[PDB]
């Protein structure tokens, strides 16, 4: 399937999405630092089998 | 292949430290080694510290 | 039987500059106390300067806004030189606004009842248009020494906004303090000296008022050899 710049990404606390708009690239102004999320991406990943 | 590109570009202010790397002009290189307070620092009869 | 140092006269040679002298000083002490002040005046005066700035319309530091001939990160390394007095409050917010063709001094920021700007005529930007403006709300806090502004993004505290530019704060009042122990001739005495603390500071902080801030700095702190505690 085709990756997606979904601006939800799984199980990903509050507080990294913030500085992330409805669309899921960041704002035009804001200050990042280590480990924060620029653009949020998910890829599909399907047979899981734990 | 690809779908969409997203291209961010981060603006660092990066100050001086000790480790960095000055040099003058006529071959004489050096490593800073510390950042003296102002007070440390020699001066002359007028207290201007060098 | 020491003889006690007394502050005397204060010769002013100009707004910034000042000199004083502690004229009975035993023989041996001008250079005992001389440098024990000067190393507390380059390091622990308390001074207001700026500590963020916010324009109305401009979104981060490598911006520029159109109608001034300055990039926004021009017009905050010229703020960062603001000398400014605050009487009884510890933070402020100035304002500035302004338009049309001329430059823009500090002294058109929105004159309030404690905030005294000190050099009046200090250029900030240069407008070069009939229509143009600038809005900014300054602020101004209380410190001593100097902190940068990296070190304030841990004590942000959910900094809102992604339109408040922070500059790195210079809280110190005192830009150099020479000092000279010369003779002096008491009425009857062998031995006497007097120390002449020629002090320039950006007239924010008073001189007299510089030099009782010290001591009380060093016998504040001379309070622990007095009593040894194991």
């Amino acid at each position: 399937g085709p990756e997606e710049i979904t601006a939800d990404i799984p199980n990903v606390g509050e507080a990294a999405l913030s500085k992330l708009d409805e669309s899921g690239i960041v704002y035009i102004g804001a200050e990042v630092t280590g480990g924060d999320i620029l653009v949020g991406k998910v890829t599909p990943k399907g047979e899981t089998q734990l | 292949g690809v779908l969409k590109i997203v291209k961010v570009y981060l603006a660092v202010k990066r100050r001086i430290q000790p480790g960095d790397k000055m040099a003058g002009r006529h071959g004489n290189k050096g490593v800073i080694s510390k950042i003296n307070p102002i007070e440390d620092m020699p001066y002359d009869e007028n207290g201007t510290p060098v | 039987e020491f003889l006690k140092p007394r502050l005397v006269d204060i010769e002013q040679v100009s707004s910034t500059h000042a000199k004083v002298t502690l004229e009975p000083l035993e023989r041996g002490f001008g250079h005992t106390l001389g440098n024990a002040l000067r190393r507390i005046l380059l390091s622990s005066m308390p001074g207001c300067a700026v500590t963020e700035v916010e324009i109305d319309g401009v979104l981060h530091e490598y911006s520029t806004k159109e109608g001034v001939q300055e990039d926004i990160l021009e017009i905050l390394l010229n703020l960062k030189g603001l000398a400014v007095r605050v009487q009884g409050k510890d933070e402020v917010i100035l304002t500035l606004n302004k338009s049309g063709i001329g430059p823009v001094t500090a002294a058109d920021i929105t004159h309030d009842g404690d905030v005294e700007i000190v050099k009046p005529q200090h250029v900030i930007c240069h407008l070069t248009d009939e229509n143009a403006s600038i809005s900014m709300r300054i602020k101004v806090q209380r410190g001593r020494g100097y902190v940068p502004a990296s070190t304030r993004i841990h004590s942000e505290e959910d900094e809102r906004p992604i339109g408040r530019l922070l500059v790195d704060a210079c809280y110190s009042p005192v830009e150099r303090i020479a000092y000279n122990v010369e003779a002096a001739r008491v009425e009857q005495r062998t031995d006497l000296d007097k120390l002449v603390i020629e002090m320039e500071t950006n007239g924010t902080i008073d001189p007299e008022e510089a030099i009782r801030r010290a001591a009380t700095i060093l016998a504040e702190q001379l309070e622990a050899f007095v009593d040894l505690r194991d």
